Order: C-alpha cells, then structure tokens, then sequence
C-alpha cells in the first residue's frame, strides 16, 4: 500500500520535473533571444564608438605606401620597416605608435578585449627608446592589434603581423562587419 | 560567482580571492567552530579608465 | 543571466563612457592638472622632466584639435597640428613661424621663446574654444577667463589672481597652475561637448 | 605507503598572485572540466559546443605569441 502511493507520488514527480524542465527550457530560450538582443546592441554601440572615435579623434587613412593616424602630418610605412627610428622621421613614428597605442588601449576598453601584451601609451613618449627596447614595444604593439582584429574576425587575408595601422584600419572601418562581437 | 579563492587551510586567515577586482569590496576569513566542525567563514569587510577586469565573467565551471 | 548581466552593464559602461572620455582624462593630481597620466606643468620639488610635459601637451593639442573638429570649428588663426611627442601650431598667416609645444629640455626653460609664444597662441585655441562654446549656449560657462594678448589664464575661485601662461619670466607654481586652470577649461569644455553630443 | 597526490606539486609557499596570461576563447558554449596531462605537458577542455581543444602548456610561459590550441576534436 505504501508502494502504492509511493509509485503515485514517484508518477507526479516525474510529470512535474518534465513540465518544469520544458519551463526552463522556453525561459533559457527566450533569454537567449533577449541575450542575443543584449550583443547586437552592444556590438552596434560599440561600432558607433570606434567609429566616431576613428573619426573625430583618431581617424587612419592611407596616404610602397604609407598610412596616416589622426592626420596624414602622422604617418607609418605599409612594409613595417621602421629602421629609420633606430638608426623628421623619428617624431612621425614616435607620434604615430603613440597614438596607434593609445587607439588598441581605447580600443581594447570599448570591446572589453584583454589585450595579451602589455603596452602603454607612454611607451612611445620619453626619451628615443633603444633599438632594443623600441623593437620588443613595437612587436607588442603588433601583436595587441593582431590580436584585436582575431577577437573581432577581422579578415585574415587582409592581415600581416607588421602591418600596424593596416591592420587597425581593416579592425575599424565599416566593412568589419563583425567589430564589436563578443565571441570565440 | 567567478571568484578564484586561495583558502589557507593552515592559517585561514591568510585566504585570499585571486581572481576578482581590487574594486570589489574586501574581505576577511574567520576560523570558527560552529557545530565542533571549524569554519573558515568568508566576510565581506562593510592609466586611462579603470583597467579591464581580467576575471570571468561567466560562472567558472572548472579550476 | 550572467551573460546578459555582463552585456548590460557593458552597455552602460559605453553609455556614460563617450569616446572624448575614453580617450581623455584631465583629473588633478597634487598641484599639477594632468591629462592622461601626464603631469602639465613643473615645480621646484617635483621636477616633471620635459618629455612628460611634452607627452602632456601632445594630449592637449589632440584633445583640443579633436574638441573643435566634433565642434566644427575652425581656428582663426591657427592649426593646431597634434604630433605626440612634439605638438605644435602652424601660424595660418605666416607658416614660416613654428611655434612649437613641446620644449628640448636644459636651461632652456629659461631662454627658449619660441615655447612661450606656441603656448600663448594656444590660449587663444582655448579662447575661440571658449568663445564658440558661449556662442552656442548662454548657460554655459568656463570656469576661467583668458587674456591672450597678456597670456593670462585667471582664477575666479581667487581674488582675481592671474598666472602667466608664458615660461619666462615666471615661476613654476604660477606656471604650473596656469596650465592647471586650462586644463580644467578644456576638462569643462569636454564636459560641454560631451553634454552636446552625447545623445546625438 | 608512497602513493603520490600529485605527480608535480605546487612550488614551494606557492600563492598564486593571480595575473591573466592567456585569455583563450575558442569553444562556442560551455567548457565543462579541464584535465591536466599527468606529466603537465598538456592539458584539454571540453565543451559543450561538442570539442575538446588540447592546450600545450609549455606556451603559455612567458612566450605566447600565439595562444592557440594546439589540437582540436570534434
């Protein structure tokens, strides 16, 4: 007899944790719709700051080539060759990392992407680094961007390692479609 | 709660969260008896923008 | 709901984060106004070495350059050209005048004139700034008042003392709180222009 | 008498500082365990997104030039 209600008991348990599951199920999925309405958001307010800020602030256009940020006064070379500074155009590429830094550092802060080499601003302010010193910042500087335009599937076609303002310009024009998508 | 704690088991007192910002408000571990059973009780003590935090921000499934 | 926590407070942070604040910080630390971790201005205990004043005036010249570009004003008589380590401005009647905003260091704080002019003439930057900015509304107001002629920046919070902007024949703690009441003009005109342009 | 509990033991008054050296996302959903490879060479997530990824740890010291998974299963 105990058996008996301990089965009836046993038969609702089992219908209310398979209703119950289906709730959560519906509610997952339904927040999941709304999370998913959260990152497009967030990727469209994103966009919209490093837009108005690779506009306004620190805008990287092209001028072998070479590449302007905030002004083509401020220019690096395509090739990536910046031999010149260790051996005017020392103040350009000084001037040029400096803001392209600054830019991966607001960069990194807007997408909330932990950059994987520590590197400041200030880094390129001071006294004419070492062609020691300077090589492992620039290569820093590189590797954050290159990094940055992975999170954001940035083309890998597009992309070198010692590009450094190309590889920012295709991470924040318009045609990065996924900029801003927080993902694998 | 993607916190990394670090329990002391010999001086709890010097348990510590590793994983978590500086800005999240401390705390303090307590070595109690409650039951006989002793407790490590934790308490929470009442260059450009902020550094990114570096936790998780998602439930940490595995250590 | 962790994830859509996170992705909200995100949103939030972007919100109330305009990209004039993410890229500009003008906060005061001791005696010194400093923007972006770079201490502007110089006293005798604290000797700020040239190549912090000059990474300061680089964030200067950019933060104004970049104010008067969301603004869409154009400077009367000067372009401000923001190099980093050497900011300087470009003379729009006379190009064969270079006023640099950076100095090479030495006792040349005492006898270099052409950084004292450079810095004069971007008071006036700060000026037209502060002109067009009363222009678009009455209310608003900067917290100090400029004398470019004179290269003066006064405190209204004191008895209408005034610090010059010039090097020479000055003093550092004048000096360095001239450069500390422009700051705060240009942290209030970025509150301005983020108080403009935020929700448009 | 001499059973081990780990076959390579914490360093010495080791207190983890707690410093990111590697932010690796590479799983669409939920890692599920990480197991370390006994001699700590590797060690391999899986996940709810129905991979296992194989990390070497040998390059996550002070060289990650590329921190990527060294394999994938799916």
């Amino acid at each position: 007899q105990k058996l008996y209600s301990r089965a009836q008991r046993h038969q609702e348990k089992k219908e209310k944790i398979q209703r119950h599951n289906r709730k959560l199920g519906d509610l997952v999925e339904k927040k999941t719709i709304d999370l998913r309405s959260h990152y497009e958001r967030l990727a469209n307010l994103r966009r919209s700051h490093i837009l108005e800020l690779t506009s306004v602030i620190f805008p990287i256009e092209e001028v072998d080539t070479s590449i302007s940020i905030t002004g083509p006064w401020i220019s690096l070379p395509n090739n990536g060759d910046y031999s010149a500074y260790y051996s005017n155009p020392a103040y350009t590429i000084s001037a040029a990392l400096c803001y392209a830094t600054q830019l991966v550092n607001i960069l990194s802060h807007i997408l909330d992407v932990n950059l994987p080499k520590k590197l400041c601003n200030s880094e390129f302010c001071g006294e004419n680094l070492s062609k020691q010193k300077f090589t492992r910042a620039v290569k820093k500087l590189n590797a954050n961007i290159l990094y940055l335009c992975f999170s954001q599937h940035v083309n890998l076609d597009q992309l070198q390692p010692l590009h450094t303002l190309r590889n920012l310009m295709y991470l924040v024009s318009p045609s990065s479609e996924h900029l801003g998508r927080s993902g694998p | 709660d993607m916190k990394i704690r670090f329990w002391d088991l010999a001086y709890p007192e010097r348990s510590y969260v590793v994983a978590g910002s500086t800005s999240s408000p401390s705390v303090s571990y307590y070595r109690k008896i409650i039951e006989g059973t002793e407790v490590v009780q934790e308490i929470q003590n009442k260059r450009g923008p902020e550094s990114l935090p570096v936790g998780h921000h998602d439930i940490i499934t595995d250590v | 709901e962790n994830q859509m926590r996170y992705a909200q407070t995100q949103l939030d942070k972007l919100k109330k984060t305009n990209v004039f604040n993410a890229t500009f910080h003008i906060w005061h630390s001791g005696q010194f106004g400093t923007i972006n971790n770079f201490r502007l201005g110089r006293l005798p205990s604290v000797p700020v070495e040239w190549n912090e004043i000059n990474a300061a005036w680089g964030q200067t010249v950019l933060l104004l350059h970049a104010l008067a570009n969301k603004m869409g004003l154009k400077f009367q008589r000067y372009r401000l050209v923001p190099y980093g380590n050497h900011s300087y401005l470009e003379s729009l009647t006379d190009k064969s005048k270079e006023l640099p905003l950076y100095c090479s260091g030495g006792l040349r704080f005492f006898w270099d004139n052409k950084f004292d002019h450079a810095m004069v003439a971007f008071l006036d930057c700060v000026q037209q700034f502060k002109e067009e900015v009363e222009k678009g509304e009455t209310r608003f107001c900067l917290p100090y008042r400029m004398d470019v002629e004179k290269g003066k920046i006064e405190d209204t919070g004191g008895s209408g003392g005034s610090y010059s902007i010039k090097t020479q024949f000055n003093s550092e703690e004048q000096w360095t709180k001239a450069l500390k009441f422009m700051l705060t003009n240009l942290k209030w005109g970025l509150a301005w222009v983020s108080s403009q342009f935020y929700n448009k | 008498e001499n059973a081990e509990w780990e076959s390579k033991p914490p360093p010495p008054g080791w207190r983890p500082k707690g410093l990111l050296v590697a932010h690796l996302h590479e799983h669409k959903s939920a890692v599920n365990r990480i197991r370390v490879s006994d001699e700590h060479s590797l060690f391999a997530t899986c996940s709810n997104d129905g991979t296992v990824k194989i990390w070497n740890s040998q390059k996550m010291e002070g060289k990650t030039t590329t921190t990527r998974s060294i394999l994938t299963y799916s």
